RNA sequence: UAGUUGGUGGGGUAAAGGCCUACCAAGGCGACGAUCCGUAACUGGUCUGAGAGGAUGAUCAGUCACACUGGAACUGAGACACGGUCCAGACUCCUACGGGAGGCAGCAGUGGGGAAUAUUGGACAAUGGGCGAAAGCCUGAUCCAGCCAUGCCGCGUGUGUGAAGAAGGUCUUCGGAUUGUAAAGCACUUUAAGUUGGGAGGAAGGGCAGUAAGUUAAUACCUUGCUGUUUUGACGUUACCAACAGAAUAAGCACCGGCUAACUUCGUGCCAGCAGCCGCGGUAAUACGAAGGGUGCAAGCGUUAAUCGGAAUUACUGGGCGUAAAGCGCGCGUAGGUGGUUCAGCAAGUUGGAUGUGAAAUCCCCGGGCUCAACCUGGGAACUGCAUCCAAAACUACUGAGCUAGAGUACGGUAGAGGGUGGUGGAAUUUCCUGUGUAGCGGUGAAAUGCGUAGAUAUAGGAAGGAACACCAGUGGCGAAGGCGACCACCUGGACUGAUACUGACACUGAGGUGCGAAAGCGUGGGGAGCAAACAGGAUUAGAUACCCUGGUAGUCCACGCCGUAAACGAUGUCGACUAGCCGUUGGGAUCCUUGAGAUCUUAGUGGCGCAGCUAACGCGAUAAGUCGACCGCCUGGGGAGU
RNA sequence: GGGGGACGGUUACCACGGAGUGAUUCAUGACUGGGGUGAAGUCGUAACAAGGUAGCCGUAGGGGAACCUGCGGCUGGAUC
RNA sequence: GAGAAGGUGCGCCGGCUAGGGUGAAGGAUUUACUCCGUAAGCUCUGGCUGGUCGAAGAUACCAGGCCGCUGCGACUGUUU
């Protein structure tokens, strides 16, 4: 474009938005849980992923993901969620911190214990 | 209706050194007749002649040190509609000081090596290698 | 938008003003974005970047705005006043029920919210403020301690010797390899932490006494030099120094399939699980879970959140538009952008210089202090700016005068389906009339529906009516594009070509705005030959709304008005200038020996090949997508959606 | 005694509050219109070769659904 | 639609201040059923400021109830 057009209508830089729309500019967030589904992934895998649905303190009702190897998460129990985009499942955009409030980590684990929250033997 | 005369003198020079011509003849002015004087003293053409009466011409003879010509590129800087003005600090240097750059100063049309010695800025015209 | 925008007269305030009022006048602002909506305290600076820029305004500093909510004035040098006054409201508390009281967005602290943020400290010794200057008195600003790996910078967790290469571990071709001089063993070392002793600097003063100067009428008082004497520290067990103990007091965290430094066994078998992207796992997994080994960093390491880089991915520096996304359907034209050629003037741009400024800090450079560094600090540069003066005059602007190469006019002359209004033809189709004549016609891969002795098709004669315009006809013409083919009259636009005079830059492009817009369709009125969506029947067909067959209405045609889109195509905006060739063709002048089936050259069109050059390639290539200018339109992953 | 002053009275200005009619913005609503995805399933076979009737673009009419037909345009059209 | 809805002003007594219309004392002169044009008067409009009286100022008779959804018939009209 010529110079005499950019004087009349300057170059307006396009903007993005957050891939984590909930927890507005904060790294963690707590919420109480509602339902513990066990859903199935997309096509090229085969598994049965474990998904909980959380109502935060913002009022939002978003699904989440639970890692590890076994969870004690009965309903109406507080958790502490954080971001993280699971490629496999649809609609899942949040992980869940282990060992923080109620989830209490995992057991008999000796590689990468600061992830999943395990102590030192 | 041509809007810029001096970007037409430089266009005929660049084209004639691909048809391997020797003499080029374009209409003249009191600015084009001063630019070709500068290209002669730096040395890119042979000579030039202002030879007519009511449509005065400019006949330029070109050089060939090789099959490749002596001028390899040339571009207009202060195109009409940009009007590039430079002081002595921000005055450019082409190819580490091996090309020439023609700057219209307060003391006449002179090259970049001359006005920087005199300390007079001005308006750039072209960057001939 | 009606104190709204000016004027006048009078008030009002430290001070100019519609600040206020009384009449006068009908103005003012706006596409250079007023008005309105949504959000946000700005700035010196911080964070990235090579740079241009991009985000962002914690601590420190300057300015503004508030002090439970909404008002209002007083006092005063100066407030429309955070610990003042009055009022209204909301909310707590007191009461003898009549009435009262209060405002932590001061320092601590509690409750609440939250992913998340500290002690109800110590003092006036220092620097400062207020009052009194006579010392003193106040100070939750200051100066200091407490808490928290919250960050940057520094130091420890020992050093040397030591191969029977020990056990022990893991792997193995069963030979060994590896953990590994690493341990153990032996010889030394003691910073920090612990313990003991010592120990500055932050202190300037004040009191008291003495003395000398000047004040004076009176060296009485008092002020000032100076001397002498006495007194003062929150920090504080100060930094710092010496001695003693002994190797004792002190290492994790992620990762190891590719990007990417670093690997093999054991469980598991499309399960559990992994993941920043590619993607691994179905019975041998260097990707899941473990075990050895190894690599990165260290008093920290990892994930998440959030900005700038990489992103030439909003391209000013620094990109694109024939087919990848991207050139309006074409014109004319206002605001605006750009300007052929000679002088002359001027100095608004432009360059050079001087002065005033651009707070201090921060960043950068050279130094100086803390055992080093972070940290503190002296001097300089810089802060790209804005303003006032002085000079230069090439280019742009402005002004004055010219010139004819752009552009336009006058004069001959050709070529054309360029428009509009009427008129007139000939061939063919159909309907109708009439004669002759008599059994099928028509249709199709093949048939059937249909039409026929109530005389069809054929064939001859006649009448009426409607629309299209063979051959010429061609990469041929004309038009701004859509478009435009019978012949003649009638009005009427522009282009070509030659000669010659004149005007003397009168030009280009064009957001908004104005027009002309195929076909289908829509409105009122005409008109009804053929063709033919919708439809009807036959056939084909598992099925056939479809293709094919026999029929057949709106429409196609005309007048008037509307709609505005198309593969509206050269998938290529308009305008101007340069760049090897060859073969065609429309129209027009040339030159030329002349008989030419002539010759060559030159403009205005329209075609086929082709060198440089460009292009991702295909391919364009004097009718550019080549080399360059002036203005405009437009593009930013696919769907969602031109919705 | 005058002058002057205060207090009362009264007008102006003004906050709270009350009234009517509008905008605009979120929160939600029986039933409806599409879109994206999925992995089962049914009905077909429209498009890509002359995809078995050459495709597409505009427009109208019709149809379970891809789509079919009409009028005009296009080569991004292949056989000769 | 619509005088939608809905709201304010209104009495007497003065103080000022804009006019409007007739008119004629005179002149123009066409000299007479003529053109222009005053004063004073009567008359009809208004303006902006004071005072004042009452629970009450279009003080009596006189004279719109308004708005939101929906059926049917375009309307004014005519009919036992
Ligand atoms: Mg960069
Ligand atoms: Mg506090
Ligand atoms: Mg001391
Ligand atoms: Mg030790
Ligand atoms: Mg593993
Ligand atoms: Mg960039
Ligand atoms: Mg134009
Ligand atoms: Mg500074
Ligand atoms: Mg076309
Ligand atoms: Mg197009
Ligand atoms: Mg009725
Ligand atoms: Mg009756």
């Amino acid at each position: 474009a010529t110079i005499n057009q950019l004087v009349r209508k300057p170059r307006k830089r396009m903007v993005d938005k957050s891939d984590v729309p909930a927890l507005q500019n904060c790294p963690q967030r707590r919420g109480v849980c509602t339902r513990v589904y066990t859903t199935t992934p997309k096509k090229p895998n085969s598994a049965l992923r474990k998904v909980c649905r959380v109502r935060l303190t913002n009022g939002f009702e978003v699904s989440s993901y639970i890692g590890g190897e076994g969870h004690n998460l009965q309903e109406h129990s507080v958790v502490l969620i954080r971001g993280g985009r699971v490629k496999d499942l649809p609609g899942v955009r949040y992980h869940t911190v282990r060992g923080s409030l109620d989830t209490s980590g995992v057991k008999d684990r000796k590689q990468g214990r600061s992830k999943y929250g395990a102590k030192r033997p | 209706s041509m809007q810029d005369p001096l970007a037409d003198m430089l266009t005929r020079i660049r084209n004639a050194q691909m048809a391997e011509k020797t003499v080029v003849s374009m209409p003249s002015s009191k600015l084009k007749a001063a630019v070709a004087k500068v290209l002669k003293d730096e040395g890119y053409i042979a000579d030039f002649q202002i030879s007519s009466e009511v449509k005065p011409q400019l006949s330029i003879e070109l050089k060939y040190f090789e099959g490749k010509p002596v001028i390899e590129e040339v571009k207009r800087i202060s195109r009409p509609g940009l009007r590039q003005y430079k002081s002595v600090e921000q005055l450019p240097k082409v190819r580490g000081g091996l090309g020439v750059s023609i700057v219209s100063t307060n003391k006449g049309v002179m090259t970049d090596r001359a006005a920087r010695a005199a300390g007079v800025g001005g308006e750039v015209l072209c960057t001939v290698f």
